[PDB]
């Protein structure tokens, strides 16, 4: 009773409204910064879980981020896991700004 | 394997001798046409500033300018490696 | 009985039979043979070549004009060209 | 499961013009990607800044003193080999078959 | 609909290539004989004609072949590199930077 | 071999004939320059003769009819010396004064 | 277990797919019906690779007989493994 | 006990004849597109009927779009016993429209 798409939505919604811009200007202005990515990552974390506990779903889920500095290291990234066939999950999603390579990933799963 | 060889020419000896180098080090680093041009215009750059030139191919047409000391057309084991500079 | 020609001087040509004769016997299966006989003229002359081993087969492939090598080896037959 | 990536290759492959040998790689990336985009758009970035504007400033400040002399036009061609379709056949080898008694 | 191709890699707008591969296709079915001289002439003939490709640095310039690799200072606006399925031409289109 | 060092010694004869082109040259040296890129096509299309010439004189030096093979082909790869070596010094004295 | 299809024995289910399988399954017996004869050779892949080149993706490869078996690695999704009236059809795509 | 078994690509094989021949090429209208997806979702759906599976249940998927200066990631998880069970996906990306299909299939029992 749920849909992986709205999940996704969710999280869109929260890092989007976090740090997201319309203006492309102010994303430039805040590039990569070793003082402020610990709050960053701290900050964007715990929206996303306020997202994920604003729904009322009774699953259980768990919370994944990973913050890439630049393009030219290139990455991987792959998800597996062993659950129940209809109603678990997971979900993954990437995301670019200038120079600011977002990746989250999450587990969702019954009881 | 072979060392390189210059078809058409247009530099002074100790500056073939440095193309000669980055050519034998990019082809035996990287193994892609794009990544081997990308480099040795890099290299080219670091050294000599901005406005390198460098195609890299096995059968292509060209119709270019440049600086009148800065241009150079060798064969490396069947490669064309083209350079210029403006 | 059909010898399809190349490059003169016998310079590939001369190499294809001394090669893929020794090929032929140091192995049974044709993977050996023509790995062994493609990845000899890989090194020697050109950045790819196409071998093909076998008793009964037709083919009909591109190719660089004077690097299409065919010969009836022993029982066999073996069928090389450049392309690439 | 660890994910097996569908729709790629398994091994990566290219020839050595330096080591004239090929060399294979059985490792393949395993991202699905699609429309990658590449932009333009930098915001009071350190390194592009200037690098753009000291490049246009030099330039207009150089015609405020066409002013480089003509160019001269060259001209290259590599040598491209024709492409012939041409293809041959082998055969099965006979064989007898016969029959013979046995004598005394 | 157009005719099937390969854009390999295109940075211009995507009416720029439609009127390209158009012009393209006509002009090898055209001239399906002769060198990739009197190709790239026509092309260049005919698209520096148009009063749209506006906008350039240096000035046009188009290659033909079939097996090789570049890089240019192209014009960062405009650049265009694509395949013809029936004839396999790989074709390059761009303005001197 | 004739008609393709009548060529070559043409450019060089045009490097070498009028007192004008001597000191006060014109767009008429980058029409050599054009000849000397073009001079790979042309060699190009010499090349027919260089195998054919070579198994000639594989079983037939000559010695009484070679004269003008001498001569001409000779002639083609003077043009090519004197290419290098006067492009690169004219260039440098031309730059000098 | 070698499951029954409106063409041919094929290995069910198998890796590839169904524009290049209906396209072959029709195209064997096509082939083999219309002008051609089980006494001619490779004349036969001849026009079965042409056929998948013109219409598919371009660089196939095609094996057939009545004696062989095979381990590889190619293009995802591109295998074509049936036989027909005891004779093996396999066929691949690669890059 | 499965004598009959599902592998995945002559479901792979059906969704990609299934879509080519479909498609055509059509472009993203945006008053037919939803009814277009329930067309094909529903033939799909009578050609795995064929697709020889008695107790493997299908769960059918489809997404259909125009690609538009548009970058999208989509992504799924497997979730039973690799012995019996298994998937199918196959992807087809015209200039501007893509249409990408999934089936499950989960052996009863």
């Amino acid at each position: 009773e749920y849909i992986s798409e709205e999940v996704q939505k969710a999280i869109d919604d929260s890092v989007k409204q976090v740090f997201g811009i319309k203006d492309d200007s102010s994303q430039v202005t805040i590039t990569y910064n070793k003082d402020k990515v610990n709050l960053w990552t701290q900050q964007i974390i715990d929206y996303t879980i306020r997202g994920l506990n604003k729904l009322g779903k009774h699953f259980k889920y768990c919370v994944t981020a990973i913050l890439q500095q630049t393009n030219h290291a290139g990455i991987s990234v792959q998800i597996t896991a062993y659950q129940d066939t209809n109603t678990d999950g997971s979900l993954i999603q990437c995301y670019e700004i200038n120079d600011i390579y977002a990746i989250v990933s999450v587990f969702a799963m019954a009881v | 394997n072979h060392e390189p060889e210059v078809k058409a020419t247009d530099m002074e000896e100790d500056m073939i001798k440095r193309v000669k180098e980055i050519a034998i080090n990019a082809v035996k680093e990287y193994k892609q046409e794009k990544q081997i041009a990308h480099y040795i215009k890099y290299e080219f750059d670091k050294i000599d500033g901005y406005g390198w030139n460098c195609i890299v191919g096995r059968n292509f047409g060209s119709h270019i300018i440049h600086q009148t000391k800065k241009y150079i057309f060798f064969k490396i084991n069947e490669l064309c490696l083209l350079l210029w500079k403006a | 009985i059909d010898m399809p020609e190349n490059s003169e001087m016998k310079s590939m040509k001369n190499d294809a039979f001394s090669q893929a004769k020794f090929a032929v016997e140091n192995y049974k299966f044709e993977n050996k043979i023509s790995s062994h006989i493609k990845k000899f003229f890989d090194e020697k002359y050109g950045p790819n070549w196409h071998c093909v081993v076998g008793k009964h087969f037709n083919a009909y492939v591109s190719y660089d004009s004077k690097n299409f090598i065919f010969f009836y080896e022993g029982q066999l037959a073996i069928l090389l060209y450049r392309k690439g | 499961l660890e994910p097996k990536n569908p729709q790629a290759p398994k091994n990566i492959t290219v020839y050595d013009y330096y080591t004239r040998k090929f060399k294979t790689d059985e490792l393949v990336d395993q991202m699905i990607v699609h429309f990658s985009m590449d932009g333009d758009y930098i915001w009071k970035e350190s390194n592009e800044y200037k690098t753009q504007e000291e490049i246009r400033d030099t330039k207009k400040a150089l015609i405020k003193e066409r002013n480089k002399f003509n160019y001269n036009t060259r001209e290259c061609q590599t040598i491209n080999p024709s492409i012939r379709e041409r293809g041959v056949s082998t055969e099965p080898p006979p064989s007898d078959t016969i029959c013979g008694n046995i004598t005394q | 609909p157009l005719p099937p191709h390969i854009i390999r890699f295109n940075d211009m707008a995507q009416h720029l290539l439609k009127k390209v591969i158009r012009q393209a296709d006509v002009l090898i079915k055209e001239n399906p004989q002769g060198l990739e001289k009197d190709i790239a002439l026509n092309l260049v003939k005919f698209v520096k004609s148009q009063p749209e490709f506006k906008i350039g640095d240096g000035e046009w310039q188009c290659i033909i072949g079939k097996n090789f690799g570049c890089s240019l200072t192209f014009d960062a606006n405009v650049l265009a590199f694509f395949d013809l399925l029936p004839s396999r031409k790989s074709i390059l289109l761009f303005k001197s930077g | 071999l004739d008609s393709l060092t009548e060529q070559t010694k043409m450019l060089s004869t045009k490097l070498s004939k009028p007192v004008k082109d001597i000191d006060s040259l014109g767009y008429v040296m980058e029409t050599l320059e054009q000849i000397r890129k073009e001079q790979a096509e042309i060699d190009m299309k010499f090349n027919p003769v260089q195998e054919m010439y070579s198994l000639l004189d594989n079983y037939l030096p000559g010695g009484i009819t070679d004269k003008d093979e001498m001569d001409a082909r000779s002639l083609l790869r003077r043009n090519w010396d004197i290419l290098i070596q006067q492009a690169e010094i004219k260039g440098k004295e031309y730059q000098h004064k | 277990q070698y499951k029954t299809f409106m063409g041919a024995r094929v290995l069910w289910p198998p890796e590839c797919a169904d524009d290049i399988l209906e396209g072959a399954i029709r195209e064997t017996q096509d082939a083999l019906k219309k002008f051609e004869i089980a006494r001619e050779g490779q004349k036969i892949a001849e026009h079965l690779k042409k056929y998948m080149d013109d219409h598919f993706d371009p660089y196939w490869h095609v094996f057939f007989g009545k004696n062989f078996g095979c381990q590889a690695v190619h293009n995802k999704n591109r295998f074509i493994y049936f036989y027909i009236e005891k004779t093996a059809f396999l066929m691949y795509q690669t890059q | 006990y499965i004598k009959n078994r599902f592998y995945p690509s002559k479901i792979q094989k059906i969704i990609k004849e299934l879509f080519e021949d479909r498609l055509k090429g059509v472009e993203y209208d945006p008053n037919n597109a939803n009814q277009l997806s329930e067309r094909l979702v529903l033939e799909l759906r009578e050609k795995i009927k064929r697709g020889k599976v008695p107790r493997y249940k299908i769960g059918v998927q489809v997404v259909f779009g125009e690609i538009k200066g548009q970058g999208l990631r989509i992504a799924s998880k497997c979730l039973w016993d690799v012995q019996n069970d298994n998937y199918a996906s196959y992807t087809y990306t015209s200039e501007k429209v893509y249409c990408t299909g999934i089936v499950f299939g989960c052996y009863f029992e």
